Order: structure tokens, then C-alpha cells, then sequence
């Protein structure tokens, strides 16, 4: 028996990256999983490297980031790589969640990797945010204020929790140092959860774009998907290179190159491109608690897809009506993204509310209804 | 629900003969021109409406909203803005 | 051509040695080639081009 | 918002550094330093730039040492522990006009002139915004604009009323290379210089990106050949079914 | 089938902490594994907490540790707990490696967990050391100088490596910030390796104090060893409490409460109690490269126990001669510890050399010889 | 080493705080502060102690506010950005006698008087070392000792020659509680105060440790009962073997 199978440690690696039996027909949207793995590796490498140069003290943090840009050899690269990969991480993770929603990867028997995934998505948001704050530019400080005040929504104890998370009466040095600690930590927690959702997936194996069983026709993970994943690694690095080397600040907010001034917040508050959809959700709802609940619920509601999709068929390849509904849902999520960065003015206030209702009605109304009707259309239509 | 090599959990297969040739024996890019043009056109045409319909609708919606917003903050749009607030 | 396969490709030790020696040559020549190219497209712009005045 | 509240968006000027393979024009950088030194440094600091940063960009080692050596900086206390000054060295930072924010505001009718080391990255528009702003003071404010006291009308600045007056006038600087020092020329030079200040790695960055684009393109092409090659048994697989 | 067995994630936990079949006769020395797990958990909790308060910049580091002691609520506890648990971690890890050497846990089929363990031991040394440096007291700065110069032993490139590790010409701010980054990181790497050596062990199962197979008589990890491990948890916490609350500085060096002054090295240089054995080894050897090699070899030589123990019998319970040899080896390792902290003076220079030779001769000469002779004595003696 | 080079090891004095359940004597801390303030503060800083730290340890809020308010500390610059001083507040740190190391050395014939905030933790012996040192200057150095210039013989200090002269003499302080201010009394008080300075959490720490020792003892006792209880089926297991 082959060493790779005999030896307990190798056997675990083997089962994940070499002999792992995968469906033979996964398309390029199955490549985001490995890109997110690559982003996670880049982020750890550049992140730990920035941590060797960055100073968490509020009096020095912004300056240490300038020192990284200016004085550290290749510091510019490491910094921009870290910042840009955080954007690519979100492109890839929305792509990956997109793929999963379109192909019904959330349905049995994969509800567990899906649900662990939803937590990875929340942790990524908190990691990337905590990392945003470490620059301690204007947006950084204000972002900190808002995120740490989302717990004020929680009644009674809320206000005290806020002060406890700031370690002060305002965002200041204490907050910045604890964000550094946690921003360093959170990615390792995220890598644990990323691993766990794979372990949960390993019981069912990957879904495939047809949504049928692949038990009839499996391919070893290597060499087929190893070499397939290189294509996207290099395509990703091409896009990475164009941002990192040619336009490192395209995805950034100018205001973060202003040091944090707790006395003013910029007139143009617009968070990271990837938080924009939920930020528009938060703006839409005119209640404090309401706004917060809705924003969190916009992520947590993904947890109910396993229930509300009533289809007897896995995924959307074969469901014209569901594909159209999914197209409108995705475009609405992009519209929310767009509305996140306009000014809070007519007519976009009402529009943002309509998009927020449409976002939630996909999970609560439309998906359950459409999936029910298409079940019936398949049965009647094929008699 | 999925096993492993040898006991993958396929319903028993019988009567399928599968044939392939060596990667070294095959032209990896055989019929690439045909595929790149005709096959991609086929696949694009078949999926086009699923992209075009929501993109065109939400681009219309955005366009209308952004044009109204622009207009409300002109001198001509003073009155309509005063009503909106 | 068989000969070239037999020498540089058949043994993986030899193939990897050839790839790393090629990477060495490529790395050194690519650096030099881009340096010259970069100086030609940005001619008269760079410090090396105005340095002579001082 | 109204156009006023946003500021007019600056024109996109064809800077030498725009373009994937284009460096800064270092001659322009040098000229722009001279504008910073002779106009802007009266009010604006450039705190993140050290003398050594000019070396081999705009100035030789010797010219920059001469600039540093003209100044006095805080030394370590002497042997009796009394404070001392020393002449500047290349590792010292270019010193600001003002000891603190309050002194800066006092000299500027309450307004604080920002540090310019990062201003090209800190404003939408970057170089174009700096050039548009410096050159964009109309002789007369558009009829109907009421400026707050000590504000000057400049359409590019959000709100329209900027605490910085027009400062570039034809021949406020005498360039050492004999270039005609027109308002536009000085604004272009100083805008370029400030953009370099904000992103000094720019030249290296774009060159390494060029090498990366080439290598990564080739690797992407080859990776696709290799993927297709390895996958061809699966793509080319054929089945014959004889129902049992 | 029980959920704990059905569900893939629970099944992995189950296999480690609940259904794991253990020999029924493990004695109290099998408890160090879980104490090291508890130390590792305490260190992560207190460590991440100190990281929320500590500032890695050399101008602020020592002062931030004083601020932790003085201003942070319970900062004194968190700091002393972190510092003292680092000492307890080494007591437990020497105890654990002691147990393994005495009971022949390094022999087949457990050479892999043993060898991974030897790497955990090296990582612990590097982790705890990098952690020592972060205080940036006098011993911290000198410690940093010494360890980064162990690479100076490596010829040619060696000296350039030293500079690269320091990020300077001397230990200074750059060094301290990079030690902070790596000290935060290293424990997570160490928890991976700790996990891996358990996964490697899970093929053979725990050894037992008789060194016979336990396949005949197994007991579920819980409740039996869960409750057995609580006894040592509480005994450990009693010892922890006596140090942390009553004598928090007994295990410390006064000189680390002096801020780092690169101009002067304390006349009384003596490292952490746990590095003392290898420090005495380094002092013993007069050559630079010799001294370094010997010191590293004193750890790496544990890797050869699987080869040099020629016994047909696993462990020392039944080998009177081996037990005596092991007693002298352990006492010699403690003597090296003691000689690590005397002054470099006669007669301890010669004594330290003799102890160093005895340390190595156990692995290279005595163990192979004694184990051979006892094999023969068992066979002849029982005929 | 020679005894000389080590220093004599200090006697173990029975401090009030020695003993697992013993706090500092706060009356002694207060007296010791008065010794620090009137003798040691001339040369030694206590930089890590703020006025607020004395509050509810040695002094009331009001007394410590009075001590802070007597001093001037650097304020934020005024509105013209000119430097200003303010009266001290409780969050301010007790200020040092010297602006820097060099000034400290200048005043002390080259020797640097260390900061005392940590000195009780920074020396083997702690309180005992401070008490032994302050009281341990013999009238005459042991015959044969050659002191370096500006050194004083003190056996407790390693090397024997300390740059600090004897400073406590009967009645250099007049205690506000009427305690006779003998050399030994002042040394004990200031040693206690400095030990508090080094570890101010001492009192809380030992109290929580007492609670922890009690809880952890009980849990250890119970955990052993529970372990024995759960293991009793295995310990009590009996076998009957009938060879097949
Ligand atoms: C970010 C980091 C960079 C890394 C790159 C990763 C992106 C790769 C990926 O997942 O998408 C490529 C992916 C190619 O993947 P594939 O494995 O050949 O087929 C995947 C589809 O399921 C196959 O879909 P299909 O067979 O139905 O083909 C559909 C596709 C035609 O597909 C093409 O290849 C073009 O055409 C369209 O849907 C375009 C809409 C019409 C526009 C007017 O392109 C698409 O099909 C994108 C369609 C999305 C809308
Ligand atoms: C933008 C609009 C999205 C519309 C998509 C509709 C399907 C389509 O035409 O796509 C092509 C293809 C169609 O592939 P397919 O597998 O359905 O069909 C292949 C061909 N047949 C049917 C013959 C087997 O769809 C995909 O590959 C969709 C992947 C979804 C990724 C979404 C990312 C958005 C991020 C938001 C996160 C929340
Ligand atoms: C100090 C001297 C050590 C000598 C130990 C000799 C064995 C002995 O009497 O111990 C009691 C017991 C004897 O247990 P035992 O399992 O051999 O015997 C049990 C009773 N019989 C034989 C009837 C089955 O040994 C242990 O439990 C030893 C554990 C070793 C731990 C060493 C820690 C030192 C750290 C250094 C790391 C490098
Ligand atoms: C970590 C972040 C990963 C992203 C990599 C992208 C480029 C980073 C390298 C810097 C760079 O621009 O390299 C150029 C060449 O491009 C290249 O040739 C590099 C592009 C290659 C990308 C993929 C190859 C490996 C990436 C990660 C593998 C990790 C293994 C070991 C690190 C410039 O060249 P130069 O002159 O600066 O070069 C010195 C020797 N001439
Ligand atoms: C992390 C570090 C682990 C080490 C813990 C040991 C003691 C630390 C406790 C702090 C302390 O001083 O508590 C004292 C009591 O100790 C005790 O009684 C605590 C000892 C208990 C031992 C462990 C039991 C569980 C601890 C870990 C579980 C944490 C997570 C689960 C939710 C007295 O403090 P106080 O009584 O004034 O405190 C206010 C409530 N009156
Ligand atoms: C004597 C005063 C003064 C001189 C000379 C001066 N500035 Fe300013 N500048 C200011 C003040 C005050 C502001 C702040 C205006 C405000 O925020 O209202 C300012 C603002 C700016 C801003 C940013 C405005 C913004 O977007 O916040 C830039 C860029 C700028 N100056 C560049 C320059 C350059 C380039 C020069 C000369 C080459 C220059 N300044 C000369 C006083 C001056
Ligand atoms: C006018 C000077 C002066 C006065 C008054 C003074 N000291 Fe010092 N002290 C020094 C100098 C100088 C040293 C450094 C001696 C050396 O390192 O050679 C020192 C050293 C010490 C040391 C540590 C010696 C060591 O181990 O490094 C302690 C503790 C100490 N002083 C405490 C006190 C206390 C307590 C008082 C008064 C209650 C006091 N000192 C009064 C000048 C003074
Ligand atoms: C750090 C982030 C993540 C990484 C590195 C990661 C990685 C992967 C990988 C490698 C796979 C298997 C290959 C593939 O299908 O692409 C996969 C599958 C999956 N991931 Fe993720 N993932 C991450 C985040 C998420 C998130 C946020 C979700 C869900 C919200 C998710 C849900 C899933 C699901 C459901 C599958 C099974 C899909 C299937 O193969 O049909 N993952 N992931
Ligand atoms: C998922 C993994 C990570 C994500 C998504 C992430 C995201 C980010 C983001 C968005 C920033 C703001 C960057 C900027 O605009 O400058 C940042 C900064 C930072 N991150 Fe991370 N990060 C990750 C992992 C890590 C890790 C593992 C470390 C290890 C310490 C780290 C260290 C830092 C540091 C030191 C900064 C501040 C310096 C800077 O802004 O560049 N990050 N991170
Ligand atoms: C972070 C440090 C470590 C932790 C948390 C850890 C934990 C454990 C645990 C829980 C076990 C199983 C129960 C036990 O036998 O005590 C174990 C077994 C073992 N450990 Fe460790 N260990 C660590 C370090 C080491 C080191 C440094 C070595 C070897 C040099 C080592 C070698 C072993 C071996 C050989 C076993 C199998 C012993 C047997 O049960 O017979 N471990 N360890
Ligand atoms: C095996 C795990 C660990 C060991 C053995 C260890 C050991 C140590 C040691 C010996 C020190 C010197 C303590 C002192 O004398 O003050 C220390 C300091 C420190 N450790 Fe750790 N540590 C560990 C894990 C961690 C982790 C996970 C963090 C997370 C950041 C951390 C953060 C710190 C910090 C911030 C300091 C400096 C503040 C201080 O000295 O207390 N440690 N560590
Ligand atoms: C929770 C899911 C992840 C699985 C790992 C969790 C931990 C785990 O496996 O626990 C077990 C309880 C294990 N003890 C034993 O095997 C054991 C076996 C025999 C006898 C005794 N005692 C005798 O009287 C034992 O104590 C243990 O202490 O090992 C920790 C180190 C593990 O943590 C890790 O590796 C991760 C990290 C925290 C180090
Ligand atoms: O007002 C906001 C704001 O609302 C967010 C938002 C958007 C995304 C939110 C979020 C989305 C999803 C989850 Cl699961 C949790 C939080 C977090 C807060 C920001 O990031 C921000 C940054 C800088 C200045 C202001 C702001």
C-alpha cells in the first residue's frame, strides 16, 4: 500500500489535495475555493509581514503605515498587496457564495458546509474591517466608531458594551491596539473555519454544475483540478498585478490617507466596496436597531436557503425561472452596492428601501414560491 | 453519501465502455478555432437573456434614479427637491 | 532530438536542473532586457538621464 | 449634492506618469521641488519626506546634503544635559513651517494647511486635483457666490470657498533650468512633485509590474496549455453503452 | 447510529476527546499532555490579551508592559499569568518528554509523534524566547542579540543573516517589532504541530506504563481520563496560583525590569530557568560554531532515540539498569541546568564540560550499550 | 566571584507585607512617600507613578490633588500655538528632578541615579536590598578597599563602590505622624514605599490569591473524589479466567 495512503498524516493531505474524488465536470466557478485559499495565503504572508513593521499605538499607527510605504524595502508592495488582496478576497468570496447559491450547493447534503461558510463570511467581514481600522486614517477611525456602536442597538447593556469594546469613551489608542490583536488573530480563526467547512463538505463531496450525483464519474483532485486551479491562480495574479502595480489605490478611499481626526467625519462617508451592499441596507432602514438587525440579517438570512428552497432539483442549471430570479437577485445585490456609495439624497433613499425589500423577499417569498412552481412545471411538463 | 475509490457509491455500472487516448497522443487544441467561435457563440446565445434582462432592467432603474437625482440638484429642480424634503 | 530528450528531460533530476538553470538565465537576461527597455521608453525622463547636469 | 458642494471635478490632464510604462519626468520633479520650496513651504509641511528621499530622484547626494546642512535640527543634549542643535543630515525630515496645528491656523485665518506629503493620494483626482486647484482661481467668483470671510473662490474645492488664496503667479519662481515659470508650468511641476511625494515608489512599482505582467501572461498562457493537455483524456473520453 | 459518530465534524472531536480508546492503566505522568494543552490555552488567552495592550515599538514596549502592570484592570494578573505559565509550560514539557523517554514512547510505532514532538520542543523554545524579548528589558535585549547571532555560526552568509534578522546593525526597534509578529504567530504554528503529533499518535494509540499492548484492555478517553485530567488541572492551577498571586517574580530575572540599554550587558547574565541546560552546553564548548552546534544538537539528538535504543522491550518499567541510567541522565540534565546559572569560574567550567559529555554519551554510547546488555539479561535471566 | 564583586547579600527583614495574607502597612507607605519626596526625589525619579496612584493608598484624593496642583506641567499650546504650562492633575506622573540622563549624570559625578519605580523588582533582594543599602554605609570602609573617586563604600552594592552617598541621617525628615525619624525607620518606610511603587497591585493580588487558593483547594479535593468515584468500576474490576 502506497505511503500516501499508509501514513496517517500524509493520508489526511492525500485525502484533500491528491486522491480527493471530485466530479469530473466542475466548471470555472469551482475555482473560487482555491482562489480564496490563495487569497488567504497571500493575506497571511503579507499580513504577518506588515505586522513586523506596523505599530499598533494610535500615535504611531498611521505613521508606521507611511513608514511601510516609504522606508521598508518593498513595503509598498507588501502593503498594497495586502490591501488589494482584501478586495480580491471579497470578489472571490461573493463569487464563491454566488456559485453556491446558483448551483444549489446549500441544499442537502451540503447544508453543513454551507452554514459553516456563512460564518466564514461573517468572520471575513469582521477580519477585513478590523484590518481597515488599523491604518487609523479618517475612514478607519470612523468605521471603528460605527461598528463598535452596532452593539448599542442591543438594549440596556448595549452602551456599556460599546465602551468596553473601545476600552474608552471613544475610539482611541486602546481600540486600535485591540483591533490589531484581533485582526491578527481573526484570520487564523477564519482559516480554521475554512478548513472545517471543507471537512464538512468531504462527506458529500463537491456538488457539480448539473446538480446530479457525481458518484458515477469521479476524477482525482490532482492532476485535474490542480492544473485547472493554476489557470485561475495565474488569471487572479494578472488581475492582482494590474491593481497592485499599476493602480494600487483604485479600490481605496482617499480619506484613509488623512490621519484620524476624531473631531470631523468626512462629508463623503463610503465604506469598502464590499461592505457597500450591507451599508445601503443599514441606511435604508430608518430605525437604529432595525437598521442593524436588517444588515446582519442580510447575511444570516443565507442560513435559511436550505429551508426556503423547496426544489426537488439541485441548482439552477435546469431551471429557467429560477435562473431569471437569481439574475435579478444578483443585480439587486449589485444595485444595493451602488446605492451604498451615492449621497443620501432623493431619489436614492426610496430606491435603496425598495432594493432592500427585494433583497429579503428573494429569500422569504420569491425563492419558496418559484421553486414550488418549477417543481410542478417539471412534473407536468415532462408527463 | 460519497465513498472513496473502490466504493464510491455509484449504483452498479455495467455495459459502459469508456475509451480515451493519452494526452500525448491527442492534440489538446484540436478544433479550438471551431469551439472558440461556434461553441462559445452557442453557449453565450443560450444564456444571454438571463444576463441581459436583469442587467438592462437595473441599469435602466439606476439611470432613471441618477438622472432624477442630478436634476433635483439643479436650479430647475429646486421645487421638486423642496417637495422631496 | 531524441538525444536532447535523453539528456535534459528524461531524468527528472536533469529536467529540474535544466529548469532551474534556465530560470537563472532567464532571470538575469529578463532583468537586463527590461532595464534597457524601460530606459528607452522613458528616455530623458529618469534621474539617470538628467543626472549628468549635476 | 449640488455641484458647489461637490466641487467641480478636475480635468484629466495627460501627465507624463499616466500610462502603464511611464515614469515621472524627473526634471519636472526637480522643478516642482523648487516650487514647493519657494511657495508652498511657507504654509505647508512635507513631513514624510526626508532629504535622502530627494537623492537620486531630483537632486544629487551633494545638493541634498547642502539643503539639509542649511538647517538646524534638535541634537541629543550635551554633556551637561543642555539642549543643542546640529546641522541637518540626509536622514532628517524636511521641516515644517509651523511648530504645531495651532500656530498653523493662527497664520492662516483659522484654516489649517494640510501636510502635502500625502495630498496626491488623499484627494479624489490626485495630481489633476492639485493642478486644477492651483490654477483654478477665477479672477471673479461666479455671480451670486457669497464667500465666508477669509475664503477665496475656487470651483475645484468642495464648497467653493478655500482658505488658501491664489499663490502661483507668472514668475514667482525663477527656475534654475530656464523653463518659463508660468502659472500653468509651476502648477504642473509642483503637482508632479507632490504626486511623487505621495507615491515615491511609483517608478519602481510600474517597472516591476511590467516584468510581472510579462511573466504572469506567459505563465497564464502556458498554464492553459498544460491544463488542456492534462485534461485532454477526460475531454476526449468516449463511451459505448450496451444495455445489459 | 449516534450523532457523535454520524456527523463528520463531531466524529473528529469524538475520536479525540470522547470515544478515543486509551490504555486503562495510564498513570499520572500521562497527564502532562493535557496540562500542556491547558498551558497552551492559557498562553493563547493571556497572550492575545496582552497583545491588546502591548506596543511593539521599542520606544514604547517596556513602558507598555509597565502600563499593563499598572493601569490595565487585572493587567498584573494577565501579565504574570502569561509569564508564569511560560515557566509551567516548560516544566510540563520536560515532564512530558521525560515521561516519553522513560516509557519508551519514542519507540516504534510511535516514532512519528515523537519526532514531531521534537519539533514542538524547538518551536516552544523559539516561541517562549521571542516572547521574552518583547519586554525589552535588559535581559530581553541581550537575549535577542545572542539568539540572532547564533546564525553567525553559519559561515560566510551567516553574518549577513544576522543583520537580516535584526533588520539593522544591532537589535533595535525593527527587531522588536518582528519578534512581536513572530511571537504572536509561533504559538499557532505550535498548536498545529501539537495537533499533528496527536494525529500521528492516533494510529498507535497511547503507550502505557507497562509498555505492553493495550489493545486487550481499552477505556474511553471520557469519562475516565477527562476526570483524571481534572485532578492535574486543579493541581496545576494550585501551583499556578501560588506563583501568580503570591510570588509572581520568583521565576523571573530582576534585570528584565531594567529597560534595554544596548551599551551595557548585565554582569550576571543567566537566561530563563528552562534554557539553562542548553545554555550551560553552549558555555561548555569553547568554539563558536561548536557551542551552537552542541546546543542545537542537544535537542536534535532526541531524534535518534528511536535508533539508539536497541531494546526489545518498550520503556523502563521493567529494566532496572536502564532506569538507573535514566536517573543519572535526568540528574545530569538538572546539573547542566544548575551549571547554567553559576558564574563562569573554576571549577564549574570543567564540570560543565563533563556534564555536557555525559549528556551526549547517554544517547551515543550508554543507551545503545545498556539496552543491548539488558536484552541479553532478559533472555538469559529467564531461561 | 569574590564577595566584593557580588555584594553582601541583604538580611531577610520581616516586612509587614511578607506573608501570604499580609498587605503593606499603609501608614508606612505614607511615611515612606514622605521620605521619597524629601530625600530621594532630589536625585531619583519615580516616573511610573501618577498622582492618582497614591490616592486611596497613602493619600486622600484631596491631598494628592494638592501635590499635583503645586507643580506645572506642559499643557497643549494656546490659540496662537505658543507653549503653555498648567497646574498638575491626578492623571499626571510624578515629575523627575532631571530633564534627561545627561543632566542626571552631571549632577551625580557621572553616575546615573536610576528610576525608583521599579527598583524593588529590579534588584535581587527587593525591599531588603533597598533597606540594606540605605542603612548599610559603614562609617569607615573596610581596611584595604580602594574606592574609585566619588564612590562611597557600601557592602551591599556589588563592587562595594556606589555613586550614591549616605543620605539618611536621624531627623532629615520630620514625619507628620510623630514617628521618630531614625535612619532605620526612614529606610524601612522608604523601602516599603518603593516596594509598593514597584508592585502596587500587591495587596489586591494577594487577596485574590487567597480566594483562589481556597476555591482551587476545594475543587482539587472534589475533583479527586469525583475521579476516584468515576474510576472505581475500573479499579474494582475483577477477572475470572477459565483457559478455553
Ligand atoms: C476574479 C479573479 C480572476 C480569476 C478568474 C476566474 C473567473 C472564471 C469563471 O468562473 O468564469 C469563467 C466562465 C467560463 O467557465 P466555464 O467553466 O467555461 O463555464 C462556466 C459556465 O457554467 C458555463 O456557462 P455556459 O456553458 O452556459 O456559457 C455561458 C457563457 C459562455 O461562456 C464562456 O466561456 C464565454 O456566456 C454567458 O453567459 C455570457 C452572457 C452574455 C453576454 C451578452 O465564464 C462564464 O461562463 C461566465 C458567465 C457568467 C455570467
Ligand atoms: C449578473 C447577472 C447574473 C445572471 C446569471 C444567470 C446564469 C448565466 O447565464 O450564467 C452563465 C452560467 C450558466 O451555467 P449553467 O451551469 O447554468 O449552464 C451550463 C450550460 N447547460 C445549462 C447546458 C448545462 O452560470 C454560471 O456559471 C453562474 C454562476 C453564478 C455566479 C454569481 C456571482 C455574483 C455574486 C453575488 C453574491 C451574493
Ligand atoms: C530525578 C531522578 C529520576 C529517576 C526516575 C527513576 C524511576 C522512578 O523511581 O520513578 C518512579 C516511577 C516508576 O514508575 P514505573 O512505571 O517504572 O513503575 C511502576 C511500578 N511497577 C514497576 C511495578 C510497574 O517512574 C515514573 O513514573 C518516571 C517518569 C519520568 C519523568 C522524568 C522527568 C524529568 C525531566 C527531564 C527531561 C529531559
Ligand atoms: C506574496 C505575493 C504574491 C504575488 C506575486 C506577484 C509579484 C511579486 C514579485 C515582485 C515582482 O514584481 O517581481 C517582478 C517579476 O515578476 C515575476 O516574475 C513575479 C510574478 C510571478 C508570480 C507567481 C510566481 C510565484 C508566486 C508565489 C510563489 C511563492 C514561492 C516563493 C516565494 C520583478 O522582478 P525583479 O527584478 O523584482 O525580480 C528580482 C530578481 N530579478
Ligand atoms: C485564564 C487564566 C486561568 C487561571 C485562573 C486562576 C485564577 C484566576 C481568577 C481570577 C481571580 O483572582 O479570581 C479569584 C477567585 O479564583 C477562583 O476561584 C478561580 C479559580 C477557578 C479555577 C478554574 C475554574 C474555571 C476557570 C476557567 C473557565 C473560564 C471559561 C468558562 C465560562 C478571586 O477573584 P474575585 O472572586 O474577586 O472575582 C470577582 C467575583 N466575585
Ligand atoms: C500662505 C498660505 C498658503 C500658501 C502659500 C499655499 N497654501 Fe495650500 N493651503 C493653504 C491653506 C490655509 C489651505 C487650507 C484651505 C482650506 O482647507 O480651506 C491650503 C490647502 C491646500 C491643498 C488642499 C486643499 C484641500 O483639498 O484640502 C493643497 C493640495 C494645497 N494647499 C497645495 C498648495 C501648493 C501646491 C502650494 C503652493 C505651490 C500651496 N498650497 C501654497 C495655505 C497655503
Ligand atoms: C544626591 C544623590 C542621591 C540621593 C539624595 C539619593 N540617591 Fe539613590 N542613587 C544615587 C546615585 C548617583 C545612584 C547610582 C549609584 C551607582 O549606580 O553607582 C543611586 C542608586 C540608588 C539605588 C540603586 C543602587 C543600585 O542598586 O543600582 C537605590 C535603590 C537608591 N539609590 C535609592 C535611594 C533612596 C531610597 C534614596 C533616599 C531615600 C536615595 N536613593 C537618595 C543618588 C542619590
Ligand atoms: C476563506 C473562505 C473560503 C475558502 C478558502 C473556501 C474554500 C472552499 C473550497 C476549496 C471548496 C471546495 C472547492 C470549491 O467548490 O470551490 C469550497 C466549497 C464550498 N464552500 Fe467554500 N470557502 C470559503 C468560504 C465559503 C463561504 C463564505 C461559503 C458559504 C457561504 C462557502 C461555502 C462552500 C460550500 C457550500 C462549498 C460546497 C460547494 C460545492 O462544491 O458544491 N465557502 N470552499
Ligand atoms: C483574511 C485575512 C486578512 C484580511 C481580509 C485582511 C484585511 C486587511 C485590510 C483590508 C487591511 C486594511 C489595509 C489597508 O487599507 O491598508 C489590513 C491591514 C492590516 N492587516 Fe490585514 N487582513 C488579513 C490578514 C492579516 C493577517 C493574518 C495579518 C497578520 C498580522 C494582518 C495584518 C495586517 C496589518 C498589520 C494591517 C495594517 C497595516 C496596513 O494597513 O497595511 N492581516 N488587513
Ligand atoms: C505543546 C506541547 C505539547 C502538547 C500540548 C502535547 C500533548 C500531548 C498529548 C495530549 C498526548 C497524549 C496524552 C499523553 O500521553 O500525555 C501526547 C502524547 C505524546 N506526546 Fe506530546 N505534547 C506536546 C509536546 C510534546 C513533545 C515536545 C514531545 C516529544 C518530544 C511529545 C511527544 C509525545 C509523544 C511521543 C506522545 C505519545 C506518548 C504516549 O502516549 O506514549 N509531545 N502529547
Ligand atoms: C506557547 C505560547 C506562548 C509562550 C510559551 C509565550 C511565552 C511568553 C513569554 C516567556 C513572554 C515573556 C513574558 C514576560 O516575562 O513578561 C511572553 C510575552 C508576551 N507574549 Fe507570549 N507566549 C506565548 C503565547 C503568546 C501568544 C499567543 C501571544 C499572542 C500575542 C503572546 C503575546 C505575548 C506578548 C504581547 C508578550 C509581551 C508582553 C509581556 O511580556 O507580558 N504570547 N510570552
Ligand atoms: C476539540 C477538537 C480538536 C481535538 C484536539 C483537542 C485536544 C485533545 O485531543 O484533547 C485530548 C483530551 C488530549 N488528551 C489525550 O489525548 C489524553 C490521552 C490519554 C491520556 C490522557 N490523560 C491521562 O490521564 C489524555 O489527556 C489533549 O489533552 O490534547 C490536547 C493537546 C488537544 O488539543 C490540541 O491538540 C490542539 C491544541 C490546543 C494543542
Ligand atoms: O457607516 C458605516 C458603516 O455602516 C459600515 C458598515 C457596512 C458593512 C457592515 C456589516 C455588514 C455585514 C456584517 Cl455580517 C456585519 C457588518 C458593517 C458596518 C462601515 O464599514 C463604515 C466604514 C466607515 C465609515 C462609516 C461606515
Amino acid at each position: 500500500m502506497a505511503l500516501r495512503k499508509k501514513n496517517s498524516l500524509l493520508n489526511m493531505a492525500n485525502s484533500y489535495v491528491l486522491d480527493s474524488p471530485q466530479p469530473s465536470n466542475l466548471n470555472y466557478f469551482w475555482n473560487f475555493g482555491s482562489l480564496l485559499a490563495l487569497c488567504l495565503v497571500i493575506q497571511l504572508a503579507t499580513g504577518i509581514t506588515l505586522a513586523m513593521h506596523y505599530t499598533s499605538h494610535a500615535s504611531l499607527a498611521f505613521d508606521s503605515v507611511e513608514h511601510i510605504m516609504r522606508d521598508v524595502n518593498f513595503g509598498w508592495f507588501i502593503r498594497y498587496a495586502h490591501a488589494n488582496t482584501a478586495s480580491f478576497f471579497f470578489i472571490c468570496i461573493y463569487a464563491h457564495m454566488g456559485r453556491n447559491i446558483y448551483y444549489g450547493s446549500y441544499k442537502t447534503p451540503r447544508v453543513l458546509p454551507w452554514s459553516i461558510g456563512v460564518i466564514i463570511f461573517l468572520l471575513l467581514i469582521i477580519t477585513a474591517f478590523m484590518g481597515y481600522v488599523l491604518v487609523f486614517g479618517q475612514m478607519s477611525l470612523w468605521g471603528a466608531t460605527v461598528i463598535c456602536n452596532l452593539v448599542s442597538a442591543i438594549p440596556w447593556l448595549g452602551e456599556d458594551i460599546v465602551h468596553f469594546l473601545w476600552g474608552g469613551f471613544s475610539v482611541g489608542n486602546p481600540t486600535l491596539q485591540r483591533f490589531f490583536a484581533l485582526h491578527y488573530l481573526m484570520p487564523f480563526v477564519l482559516a480554521v473555519f475554512a478548513l472545517l467547512h471543507l471537512i464538512a463538505l468531504h462527506t458529500a463531496g463537491s456538488s457539480n454544475p448539473l446538480g446530479i450525483t457525481s458518484n458515477v464519474d469521479k476524477l482525482s483532485m490532482h492532476p485535474y483540478y490542480s492544473f485547472k486551479d493554476l489557470i485561475t491562480v495565474f488569471a487572479f495574479l494578472l488581475m492582482f498585478t494590474l491593481f497592485v502595480f499599476f493602480s494600487p489605490d483604485k479600490l481605496g478611499h482617499p480619506d484613509n490617507y488623512i490621519p484620524a481626526n476624531p473631531m470631523v467625519t468626512p462629508a463623503s462617508i463610503v465604506p469598502e466596496w464590499y461592505l457597500l451592499p450591507f451599508y445601503a441596507i443599514l441606511r435604508a432602514i430608518p430605525d437604529k436597531l432595525g437598521g442593524v438587525i436588517a444588515m446582519v440579517a442580510a447575511i444570516l438570512i443565507l442560513l435559511i436557503l436550505p429551508i426556503v428552497d423547496r426544489s426537488i432539483i439541485r441548482g439552477n442549471a435546469f431551471k429557467p425561472i429560477s435562473k431569471l430570479l437569481f439574475g435579478f437577485f444578483i443585480c439587486n445585490f449589485l444595485l444595493l452596492g451602488v446605492l451604498g456609495q451615492v449621497h443620501i439624497e432623493p431619489p436614492f433613499i426610496v430606491l435603496g428601501q425598495i432594493c432592500t425589500i427585494f433583497y429579503f423577499s428573494y429569500f422569504l417569498i420569491l425563492l419558496p414560491m418559484v421553486s414550488t412552481i418549477e417543481n410542478i412545471f417539471f412534473y407536468i411538463g415532462s408527463l | 453519501y460519497m465513498g472513496w475509490w473502490g466504493h464510491m457509491g455509484s449504483p452498479p455500472q455495467k455495459g459502459i465502455a469508456g475509451y480515451t487516448i493519452s494526452p500525448f497522443a491527442a492534440r489538446p487544441f484540436a478544433g479550438v478555432v471551431h469551439a472558440a467561435i461556434f461553441n462559445t457563440f452557442r453557449r453565450t446565445k443560450n444564456q444571454a437573456l438571463f444576463v441581459i434582462l436583469p442587467v438592462s432592467f437595473f441599469y435602466y432603474v439606476w439611470t432613471q434614479a441618477s438622472e432624477k437625482n442630478e436634476w433635483l440638484y439643479t436650479k430647475a429642480g429646486r421645487h421638486e427637491l423642496a417637495k422631496a424634503l | 532530438a531524441t538525444t536532447f530528450y535523453n539528456v535534459f528531460v528524461k531524468r527528472n533530476s536533469a529536467f529540474v536542473a535544466t529548469i532551474l538553470a534556465s530560470a537563472f538565465v532567464f532571470d538575469m537576461t529578463f532583468e537586463t532586457a527590461i532595464d534597457n527597455f524601460w530606459d528607452r521608453i522613458n528616455a530623458g525622463k529618469q534621474w539617470k538621464d538628467i543626472r549628468h547636469k549635476y | 449634492m449640488t455641484a458647489a458642494e461637490h466641487g467641480l471635478h478636475p480635468a484629466e490632464y495627460p501627465w507624463p506618469q499616466n500610462g502603464m510604462l511611464s515614469t515621472f519626468d524627473h526634471a519636472s520633479l526637480r522643478r516642482g521641488y523648487q516650487v514647493y520650496k519657494e511657495v508652498c513651504a511657507a504654509c505647508h509641511s512635507l513631513d514624510r519626506i526626508a532629504w535622502r528621499n530627494l537623492v537620486g530622484v531630483t537632486h544629487t547626494t551633494d545638493e541634498a546634503k547642502a539643503f539639509a546642512e542649511e538647517l538646524e535640527y534638535d541634537d541629543e543634549p550635551d554633556d551637561e544635559g543642555n539642549p543643542r542643535k546640529r546641522p541637518g543630515k540626509l536622514a532628517d525630515y524636511i521641516p515644517g513651517p509651523y511648530p504645531n496645528e495651532q500656530a498653523a491656523r493662527a497664520a492662516n485665518q483659522g484654516a489649517l494647511p494640510p501636510d502635502l506629503s500625502l495630498i496626491a493620494k488623499a484627494r479624489h483626482g490626485g495630481a489633476d486635483y492639485i493642478f486644477a486647484l492651483l490654477t483654478g482661481y477665477p479672477d471673479e467668483p461666479p455671480a451670486g457666490v457669497v464667500l465666508a470671510p477669509g475664503m477665496n473662490y475656487n470651483p475645484y474645492f468642495p464648497g467653493g470657498g478655500i482658505g488658501m488664496a491664489r499663490t502661483l503667479f507668472d514668475g514667482v519662481v525663477e527656475y534654475e533650468d530656464g523653463t518659463p515659470a508660468t502659472t500653468s508650468q509651476m502648477a504642473k511641476d509642483v503637482a508632479a512633485f507632490l504626486t511623487w511625494a505621495a507615491e515615491p515608489e511609483h517608478d519602481e512599482r510600474k517597472k516591476l509590474g511590467l516584468k510581472a505582467i510579462i511573466v504572469i501572461s506567459a505563465m497564464l498562457g502556458l498554464s492553459v496549455y498544460i491544463k488542456k493537455f492534462k485534461w485532454s483524456p477526460i475531454k476526449n473520453r468516449k463511451f459505448i453503452y450496451n444495455p445489459p
